């Protein structure tokens, strides 16, 4: 078919998810909170959380990226461009044993310098709860998130996370630090 | 890319590459350099893209960020944010290889005598870079236009002292700038960019950008069909060149047989100004003297300044002129700073040749007008006091680099005795209007492509033309010249002896032969 992208409204726009109307998810027939690969039409993929639409309507696609590609990131609002249904996937999500990231920080101004890392390493194991992630993406973090992280290229993934995986609350984050591939 | 500019790129490249270069030497050896310069003149295509090409030519994070964009409404906001700003410059020189770099901080930057804030501001910022001086590797790149918008007391030692100026538009940078610009938009492929060039003189190159803009704007608006491959016309680049005016603002050589009569002034100036720098070890094993300001005169009207150009010429050595109009700028003050720049780079290009045309306008009356003539002393007094600045060394292996100024008028009186006194200049030669013979050589050499035949004989001329100038023969002839060609018409390639006769009687010269007589005695008095 085809569908049209508003823009998001503010609730959704805090989380991740994107919401969709039960025609859609009666196609690729996910059961709910699933992980769907979204290819933007402007280059670079995207990933996002699957939840029906609020009153059963239809070929509508609100989405929020969270889960970017590299730099990608706003060419996902601002638009009245369509998307088919091919461009969307449902991907597998394993429970990604462990994990490794390289943080930006947020520009506490004032203060940097050997960063406390229990500090950062406790905030960015919580901004990482239970979301799907899938390698090579950026992660932003929501605004006026607590603490100090504000980014987590994805980098390292344990038992291969190329299509998306699912961080658990059981998963170890090494706070690697390769910043990679900068040009 | 680099327009018309990489000579400046590359001394500025230098002088910062010292310090960042080298950084683990200075503590080494307590050697702190300055940390902090002032990029002076009309931005656009030039200074920040120049700022850009050098922190790549090294590699440094082109903190590019434009300090009037970071003004405040309520104080403590503003320095707050130069606190942040500085603070991202200081966490970078705990980095590697890296530069700040701001532009149009004049807003940021007003002058002494203002209200309060100013001094706020200023203080704040001098404590941010006095905290610096202990940072690694970074410096602060003050990006203005003129270096008098800022406030004074920031350009102290120790402080915003290297202070540089942009390129000025020479021709050859014209063209080089013209094809950088062009280099990413059709223009024909029949252009003399040179003509446009120098077509611009006082344009500065984002002038040129503005310049070629419009004409490819009334270039779209005039072509109909093919409005995707714009063959950009000349003809409306002469169009915008109507639509426009540039702002405020002696490459030419010359040669000797260029110029006759008064070969002793000729062989005088050979003696004792290029011979030096083209025999110094034998000066110095002759030890004779080096006579450091010289000065030349006769009657006004004999185009002097191109016996000047021709010394100029036949050394090589990096000659510069300074005039009048040169220096009467609407600023007051600026005249003595100027001629401060001019011996700067003269001792900069140190084997250099300076040369102060119609001293007479560069310095007018005494005392004339017994109240208003306050600041022309003062431009006499930092004068005097650059002058025995070229007191030099090395008395009886023989390098002695100084800057043998000669200056020329016709005005003796309107001068300041104390610059003729042997303490600054100590050789003082005339220029009298030429003889018969000198003016039989004068006529001939400027005849040499007029359009001659058979007929002519200078010899006549020669005997008619006493008490003339130089400048006479040759507008005598020139008009000649055109008498000759109206009357037969375009098509026509004779000659005459008579219109320039009747020239002549047109054209009246300075036949007092009294006033050379004033001059001669009057400067003979005053040596």
């Amino acid at each position: 078919p085809l569908l049209k992208l508003l823009p998001l409204d503010a609730r959704d726009r805090g989380t991740q998810r994107c919401r969709l109307g039960p025609a859609a998810l009666h196609a690729l027939g996910a059961r709910l909170g699933s992980a769907v690969k979204i290819s933007l039409p402007d280059g670079g993929s995207c990933l996002c959380t699957a939840w029906p639409r609020r009153d059963g309507a239809d070929g509508f696609v609100q989405l929020d990226p969270l889960c970017a590609s590299p730099g990608a990131a706003v060419g996902a609002s601002r638009s009245r461009r369509s998307l088919s249904l091919n461009r969307l996937l449902l991907v597998p999500c394993p429970p990604l044993r462990r994990v490794a990231v390289w943080p930006v920080l947020r520009e506490r101004a004032g203060a940097p310098g050997a960063r406390n890392t229990a500090a950062v390493l406790e905030a960015a194991q919580e901004l990482l709860r239970n979301r799907p992630i899938s390698l090579g993406h950026v992660v932003v973090a929501p605004p006026g998130a607590p603490g100090l992280v504000a980014a987590l290229h994805i980098v390292g993934g344990t038992p291969s996370p190329d299509p998306a995986g699912l961080v658990t609350p059981r998963t170890r984050v090494s706070l690697g630090g390769e910043p990679p591939s900068e040009a | 890319p680099l327009g018309g500019l990489s000579e400046a790129a590359d001394s500025l490249r230098e002088l910062l590459r010292l310090p960042l270069r080298y950084p683990r030497a200075l503590t080494a050896l307590g050697l702190a350099v300055p940390r902090g310069v002032l990029l002076a003149g009309p931005p656009g295509v030039g200074k920040t893209q120049l700022v850009r090409a050098v922190a790549r030519e090294a590699g440094a994070e082109l903190l590019a960020v434009s300090a009037p964009a970071l003004q405040g409404s309520r104080p403590g906001e503003t320095e707050e944010n130069v606190r942040r700003v500085f603070q991202r410059a200081r966490e970078l020189a705990s980095r590697g290889p890296s530069l700040l770099f701001l532009d149009e901080m004049d807003a940021l930057c007003p002058q002494r005598g203002s209200r309060a804030p100013e001094s706020r501001v200023v203080a704040q910022v001098l404590t941010l870079l006095d905290g610096a001086s202990g940072d690694r590797e970074v410096v602060v790149v003050g990006a203005t236009n003129r270096p008098d918008a800022l406030d004074p007391a920031l350009r102290r030692p120790g402080r915003f002292d290297r202070e540089v100026v942009i390129g000025t538009p020479t021709l050859k940078q014209r063209k080089e700038i013209l094809q950088v610009i062009t280099s990413k938009m059709p223009i024909s492929s029949h252009v003399d960019l040179g003509l446009l060039a120098e077509m611009t003189v006082g344009y500065v190159g984002a002038d040129l950008t503005a310049l070629c803009r419009e004409a490819a704007m009334h270039a779209l608006l005039h072509s109909e069909k093919n409005q995707d491959n714009p063959v950009i016309d000349e003809i409306d680049f002469l169009e915008a060149f109507k639509n426009i005016q540039p702002s405020s603002f002696d490459i030419k050589p010359v040669d000797w047989e260029e110029i006759g009569g008064l070969e002793d002034v000729k062989l005088k100036l050979k003696q004792s100004i290029e011979w030096p720098l083209k025999f110094p070890w034998e000066f110095v094993r002759m030890g004779l003297t080096q006579p450091k300001g010289v000065l030349l005169y006769g009657p006004p009207g004999c185009a002097k300044t191109t016996l000047v150009r021709a010394l100029a010429t036949s050394c090589h050595c990096s000659f510069v002129s300074v005039s009048g109009a040169d220096l009467f700028s609407p600023f007051v003050g600026d005249s003595e700073k100027v001629l401060s720049q001019i011996f700067r780079q003269a001792r900069a290009s140190t084997p250099a040749i300076l040369f102060l045309d119609e001293i007479d306008s560069i310095l007018g009356a005494r005392s004339a007008s017994k109240t208003g003539c306050d600041v022309q002393e003062r431009v006499l007094s930092v004068l005097l006091n650059e002058l025995d600045g070229v007191g030099l060394k090395t008395i009886e292996e023989v390098f002695n680099r100084s800057v043998m100024i000669i200056a020329a008028t016709n005005r003796p009186d309107v001068l300041d005795t104390a610059l003729l006194r042997p303490g600054r200049l100590d050789k003082i030669i005339y220029i009298p209007p030429p003889d018969h013979k000198g003016r039989l050589s004068i006529l001939k050499v400027c005849t040499k492509t007029m359009p001659i035949g058979p007929d002519v004989s200078l010899e006549n001329l020669a005997a008619e033309t006493c008490f003339f100038s130089g400048a006479d023969l040759r507008n005598l002839c020139t008009e000649a010249a055109l008498l000759a060609l109206q009357e037969n018409g375009l098509d026509a390639t004779t000659v005459k002896q008579e219109h320039f006769l009747k020239s002549l009687k047109t054209v009246k010269p300075s036949l007092s032969c009294k006033d050379l007589a004033l001059y001669e005695n009057l400067f003979k008095k005053e040596g």
